[PDB]
């Protein structure tokens, strides 16, 4: 058994950490408390959820988890709220006034001041730790703690646990649910200063997750909680292999080498099926085929882009329920045929599976109806360069007529690691081209 | 359309499908960069003063 | 009022377009940088797809299928023949085809050697064309060689149907119009494109029907036609007092199975019914008729041209169907559809 | 705890400043006296961004209240919720500033400066996490003006990480008290371009226009001006005073705001101005319209480079999203394309005293560059003449540093009018 040390910082991370020890502890059978009446060996153990929860002589199953926000309004939320009791106070961690939105605040000014207090509460996670795979980070990209705090922790992880993995999730800038208008710097900022330490990324575009919520779910404005609650079921699909027995991704290294096998490219798409309605009457439960043909829909994605005008160089197909290996090939044999997946000649065309017997655990009174089988599929798609493309865009717009800089430069910032930092986002998007298009 | 690496337990199983064969800083530098921006806001902040002086 | 912006200035026929989509006094015009549009009739090469669908509360719709140019590249087309189950390598209406790099550069160079080393010794007809006419298959390879590109070798077809009097060559021009919801309207009006000098199949390269090569090279433009453009009412009322049959019977059923096989082919690959913009094309579909009345597939074209006397009912009926079927405004339909 | 500590300094600054604290007061429950007795615990879930805590549960406002001349802060003292504001709290004068701008900043406000500031400093002492100062004050006058900037100025030396807003009420010769106005406030303009984060520019013009020509009020007064200047401070203060997803204090909005440092100047708008209901797309209709906004600057005469709507009361949120919307889509060239999606939308359950729902509109627009082209005008009409300069080069006042005030006016201006082309 290897140890997960999961690391949310800013409101973003918070809450969406928030929303996953939610789900994961329906799911291991984990009360408020932090009491598990299955776990038969009291106060240890080197069970699959061990990965995530330590133990105390006492029985409590404490999560593997830090919390992390220069403004305490969030974290006072968990602090008072139904999981209370899981975390100790070591491990959220406040500040007294946010970055505003500003990278270089996150970043330089305040995050100066807060960095060897993360590090020293991390470093005792570690040491209850019999053998540290690495960390998962859960952050957004547009707010000033997310991104601006984020990768300074992201550089002394590396400098602290070299020989540890990092995954992130990251949440993509959406202008319907989003009121910051400088989203696209603070993005492009904290992909520059993270993208050589991070080693595999999950993108989570709010757009995306805002019209899953209102065509699936029928919410007409969708809230945190509803996203949260969606992203921390995919989120859950993604961790499962980590937290049950289980053979396929069973620690983090075997994300990078099944999802990444070129290093700066490493932004897999996520999409899953089905999000049904738990107001519906009654729905008619989808099969193996139809729900692994609908990871083939842009409208199912965490980031909305074309994968048919893309090349893949992964796929991975993660299933959850009454799923038995026949009836997955079967679907992908149909899909072939009718589908267009084009694989990079460099790598073979073929997907790993994994299948959970578990169906996918729906917190009691939320929006997602309980299914008997969900499916989340990890595709490293050219396509989704579309999504940096996107943001590109704005940057530039912006930065033409240099607005909104003063603001970074105040904080200490110099004017040049903005376009330093563009300039590799070129180089990004020249590497997705070579590797697609002909 | 083969099928390898077939692993089964009581929770799950997994295997892999093939359809066609294919074809930093150190803790040194970063407290630099920390600090860099530190003075330029501390030269910043201190024209402001000299400015609000004369 | 919906918005819209134009990315092309070079388009006579959305030139057109924007023309009439003001004059509903429901449609404005924005700068072609800015995002809030419903419409945008978009450049040629280099479209930025994939900013489109992202504006909230905008339903925004595009003039270009994402892809559509699988079928209306030289080289493409042809590995999309072959390749296609839909339309296999014995498809009976495109003239046989091969992609040829240049030596300076898969490649079929074998492969259009071995079929026309078949035809030299068959005693068959082994002209070939590279595309910017030859029966040596030394002179076609040299040739390309010469140039930097990527050329198709394809066969000519030496008993292509001639008019009289004047024993001329033509093409027929068909203008095929997909929505977003994927109907495809086959526009009634078609233009001929005949060539002014009597067909010789013995040597100058004027005898065999471009506009701008008869306009140009041509000695006899606008003798027996104007611009050497006969319509259908004219080409059908010869077909009836030459050949004893009709241009929707001996020709325009087999353009009608054409241009629905091509476009039902692609489109799994282009189809953007579950996407989050929405698409419609206008496409320029180009046909050769033989003295057998069999009619062949030279090319598509995805940025077509409009013949001058149809500009006005064309236009019209690309609002009405493409523009207004998505964005409705405050018949007898030109069109023909193609059910499938 | 993100308090925000509040300034008020001369007769507008005062008169406006009251009726703020008393409009407030009453959405918070707060009567007269600082006893709460409200309803709702949405009242005091942000209470103290604005009020402190004393002994027996009552709210005193975090307010200081500065004058030249004693006149109207007897009358504060003496008005409706006179007795809420902290007794020492009254920093007052004798002389008077005699309308000079000179005499506030320079002779009779210096001499009264650091007892002021040594205020200010008691309420920031008792701040668990200052967010920032906010001054209300007119331009045309001595004492808010001149000395309002001087405060300004000295809070930035001892705070000068903390955000500093004002209300500026600008001056108008259709609602004028002496003739020397476009001095004082061209003076106060240089002070404000260097040293405030956000502006919020109130134009006595738009406010009478609004009173005669919507409100249909004969003889409009300062009280009557007072009324819209109060709504619209409230609108602006809304998503502070009050909880919401929103999370967000004033340096977040700032950055979101101001694109360029210089460029702080807002128009303030407010919807509606009876007893009918009015629905979501004619709160939006009005709050975009212009003669609904309080600069005096009609918008379609230059660009949005930034605009914040904040919706009060209970409404469709949907139906707000795609009236806003709606806005934006029908009139997007008005709105810069170099800032993607630079109109934000926020909405409060809890809409003011009186009215189902209401809209506070505030835009960052160009079109503001005509206010300044106004008062540089008027500006340069005495001082071509030197006309009344006496009354300031007597309070050891030089003619360079108008010519200097005047310049970075104008610059202002010209640099608004590049980002409007
Ligand atoms: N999916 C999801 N997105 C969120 C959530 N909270 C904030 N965001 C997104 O995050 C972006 C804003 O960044 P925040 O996380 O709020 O800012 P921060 O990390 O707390 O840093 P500060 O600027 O200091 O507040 C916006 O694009 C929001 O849409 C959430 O709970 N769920
Ligand atoms: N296989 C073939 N056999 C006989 N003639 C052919 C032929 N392919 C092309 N042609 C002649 O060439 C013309 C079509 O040329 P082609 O379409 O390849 O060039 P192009 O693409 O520049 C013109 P367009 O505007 O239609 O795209 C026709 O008029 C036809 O007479
Ligand atoms: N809106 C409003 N404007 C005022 C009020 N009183 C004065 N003014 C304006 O403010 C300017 C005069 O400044 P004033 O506050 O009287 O000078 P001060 O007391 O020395 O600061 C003139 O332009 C007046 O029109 C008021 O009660 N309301
Ligand atoms: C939603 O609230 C606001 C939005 C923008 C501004 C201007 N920086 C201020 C606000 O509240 C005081
Ligand atoms: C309602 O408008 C806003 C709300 C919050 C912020 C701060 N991110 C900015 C806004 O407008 C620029
Ligand atoms: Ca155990
Ligand atoms: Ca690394
Ligand atoms: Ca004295
Ligand atoms: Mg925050
Ligand atoms: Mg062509
Ligand atoms: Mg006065």
């Amino acid at each position: 058994m290897r140890e997960c040390i999961s690391i949310h910082v800013g409101q973003a991370g918070v809450q969406i950490g928030n929303a996953c020890w939610e789900l994961y502890c329906l799911e291991h059978g984990i009360q408020p408390d932090g009491q598990m009446p299955s776990d038969k060996t009291i106060g240890g153990g080197d069970d699959s959820f061990n990965t995530f929860f330590s133990e105390t002589g006492a029985g409590k199953h404490v999560p593997r988890a830090v919390f992390v926000d220069l403004e305490p309004t969030v974290i006072d939320e968990v602090r008072t709220g139904t999981y209370r009791q899981l975390f100790h106070p070591e491990q959220l961690i406040t500040g007294k006034e946010d970055a505003a939105n500003n990278y270089a605040r996150g970043h330089y000014t305040i995050g100066k001041e807060i960095i060897d207090l993360v590090l020293d509460r991390i470093r005792k996670l570690a040491d209850q730790c019999t053998g540290l795979q690495g960390f998962l980070v859960f952050h957004s990209f547009g707010g000033g703690t997310g991104s601006g705090f984020t990768s300074l922790l992201m550089e002394r992880l590396s400098v602290d646990y070299g020989k540890k993995s990092k995954l992130e999730f990251s949440i993509y800038p959406a202008p319907q649910v989003s009121t910051a208008v400088v989203e696209p710097y603070n993005s492009i900022l904290t992909t520059h200063t993270t993208l050589e330490h991070s080693d595999c990324a999950f993108m989570v575009d709010n757009e995306a997750i805002y019209d899953i919520c209102r065509r699936n779910l029928d919410i007409e404005r969708p809230t945190y909680t509803n996203l949260n609650r969606l992203i921390s079921q995919i989120v859950s699909s993604i961790t499962a292999s980590l937290r049950f027995d289980g053979a396929l991704n069973v620690d983090l290294t075997e994300f990078q080498t099944n999802l990444v096998p070129y290093p700066r490219i490493h932004f897999p798409l996520a999409t899953y099926a089905p999000v049904i309605s738990a107001e519906k009457a009654y729905h008619e439960q989808l099969s193996v085929a139809e729900i692994t043909n609908a990871c083939f829909e842009p409208a199912n994605q965490m980031v909305k882009c074309d994968p048919r005008h893309g090349k893949y160089m992964a796929c991975c197909l993660l299933y959850r329920g009454d799923v038995v290996p026949k009836d997955v090939n079967a679907a992908i044999a149909t899909i072939k045929t009718k589908r267009s997946i084009q694989f990079v000649d460099w790598c073979p065309t073929g997907f790993k599976v994994g299948i959970n017997y578990q169906p996918p655990t729906v917190v009691p009174g939320g929006d997602l109806a309980k299914v008997q089988r969900a499916v989340c599929m990890l595709s490293n798609t050219t396509a989704i360069a579309e999504a940096w493309a996107r943001l590109d865009h704005k940057f530039d717009l912006m930065y033409a007529k240099r607005a909104f800089v003063h603001w970074y430069v105040g904080e200490g910032m110099e004017e040049g690691e903005f376009s330093e930092a563009r300039e590799d986002m070129a180089a990004l998007e020249k590497d997705y081209e070579e590797v697609g298009v002909d | 359309m083969e099928v390898i690496e077939l692993n089964k337990c009581t929770s799950g199983q997994s295997f892999e499908v093939i359809l066609k064969p294919p074809s930093d800083p150190s803790l040194e530098e970063i407290q630099k960069k920390l600090e860099a921006a530190e003075e330029r806001r501390k030269y910043q902040e201190a024209e402001l003063l000299k400015h609000l002086a004369e | 009022m919906y918005t819209f912006v134009v990315r092309d200035e070079n388009s006579s026929v959305y030139a057109e377009v924007s023309r009439l989509l003001l004059a509903t006094g429901q449609w404005k015009r924005l700068r072609k940088d800015n995002p809030r549009f419903n419409l945008m009739l978009g450049e040629r090469n280099r479209l930025p797809f994939g900013r489109l669908g992202h504006e909230p509360g905008l339903v925004q719709l595009v003039n270009y299928y994402r892809g559509a140019d699988k079928l209306c590249r030289k080289a493409s087309l042809v590995k999309l023949i072959k390749t296609s189950p839909e339309l296999s390598e014995s498809c009976t209406w495109f003239p046989e085809s091969y992609v040829i790099y240049p030596t300076n550069l898969t490649d079929e160079r074998e492969v259009f050697l071995a079929a026309y080393n078949r035809r030299r010794e068959g005693r068959e007809g082994n002209v070939w064309i590279a595309k910017g006419i030859s029966s040596e298959a030394s002179e076609l390879l040299d040739f390309i060689d010469e140039q930097g590109q990527v050329h198709v070798i394809q066969k000519y077809l030496e008993k292509p149907l001639l008019l009289e009097p004047g024993h001329r060559k033509f093409d027929i021009r068909s203008w095929v119009l997909v929505d977003h919801l994927y109907n495809i309207y086959l526009y009634r009006e078609g233009v001929l494109r005949t060539s002014s000098e009597p067909y010789n199949s013995a040597n100058d390269k004027t005898c065999h029907t471009n506009h701008c090569i008869q306009k140009e090279y041509s000695k006899n433009y606008g003798r027996y036609e104007e611009g050497n453009e006969m319509f259908f009412e004219e080409f059908n009322q010869y077909l009836m007092d030459a050949l004893n049959t009709t241009l929707e019977n001996s020709i325009l059923l087999q353009i009608k199975h054409i241009i629905r096989s091509c476009l039902m082919c692609i489109e799994p690959a282009i189809s953007t019914k579950h996407l989050h913009y929405q698409s419609f094309q206008l496409f320029g579909f180009d046909f050769m008729v033989d003295e057998e009345l069999k009619v062949w597939l030279i090319e598509v074209n995805g940025a077509p041209a409009c013949a001058q006397k149809l500009y006005a009912e064309l236009c019209q009926g690309i609002v009405d169907v493409a523009i207004s079927s998505v964005f409705p405004l405050a018949p007898t339909s030109i069109f023909i559809k193609l059910h499938h | 705890m993100r308090e925000i500590v509040h300034i008020q300094a001369g007769q507008c600054g005062n008169q406006i400043g009251a009726k703020f604290w008393e409009v407030i007061s009453d959405e918070h429950g707060i009567d007269p006296t600082g006893s709460y007795h409200g309803d709702s615990d949405l009242q005091l879930e942000r209470i103290n961004v604005y009020y402190n805590e004393a002994t027996g549960n009552k709210y005193v406002p975090r307010a200081i209240l500065v004058d030249l001349e004693p006149g109207t802060m007897d009358s504060v003292r003496s008005g409706p919720f006179g007795q809420i504001f902290r007794p020492d709290n009254f920093v007052f004068g004798q002389s008077g500033a005699g309308n000079n701008w000179a005499k506030g900043h320079y002779t009779e406000g210096a001499e009264l400066v650091d007892s002021v500031l040594d205020v200010v400093r008691k309420e920031s002492e008792s701040c668990d996490c200052l967010q920032g100062f906010q001054l209300t004050h007119s331009l045309g006058g001595g004492t808010g003006s001149g000395m309002g900037t001087l405060l300004i100025s000295k809070i930035r030396e001892e705070y000068p990480d903390r955000i500093m807003n004002t209300f500026s009420v600008m001056p108008s010769p259709k609602v004028s008290d002496t003739v020397v106005e476009p001095y004082n406030a061209t003076l106060s303009v240089h002070q404000l371009v260097e040293n405030t984060d956000e502006t919020y520019c109130i134009d006595n013009e738009a406010l009478y226009d609004i009173c005669f020509r919507t409100l249909k009020l004969t003889t409009p007064t300062y009280g009557d001006l007072n009324h819209l200047v109060s709504a619209t401070m409230s609108g602006v203060t809304t998503c502070l005073r009050f909880p919401g997803q929103l999370n967000a204090d004033l340096r977040k909005l700032a950055v979101n705001m101001v694109p360029f440092p210089r460029l702080h100047f807002f128009m303030p708008g407010f919807a509606p101005l009876q007893y009918r209901a009015l629905t979501v797309p004619e709160l939006t209709q009005q709050m975009f319209d212009s003669k609904n906004m309080m600069a005096a600057c009609d918008p379609r005469h230059g660009r949005y480079l930034t605009v914040a709507a904040i919706f009060r009361g209970r409404m469709s949120m949907k139906e707000v999203d795609e009236q806003m919307l709606n806005v934006q889509n029908k009139n997007s060239s008005y709105f810069v394309e170099w800032i993607p999606n630079n109109v934000k939308t926020a909405v409060c359950d809890i809409p003011p005293r009186g009215l189902k729902m209401s809209a506070t509109f505030i835009g960052n627009s160009t079109a503001i560059q005509e206010l300044f082209k106004r008062i540089s005008e008027q500006f340069t009409a005495m001082f071509r003449r030197k006309a009344f300069l006496h009354w300031y080069t007597g309070e050891g006042m030089d003619e360079m540093e108008f010519t200097e005030a005047e310049s970075n006016m104008n610059d202002l201006v010209s640099e608004y009018q590049q980002y409007q082309d």
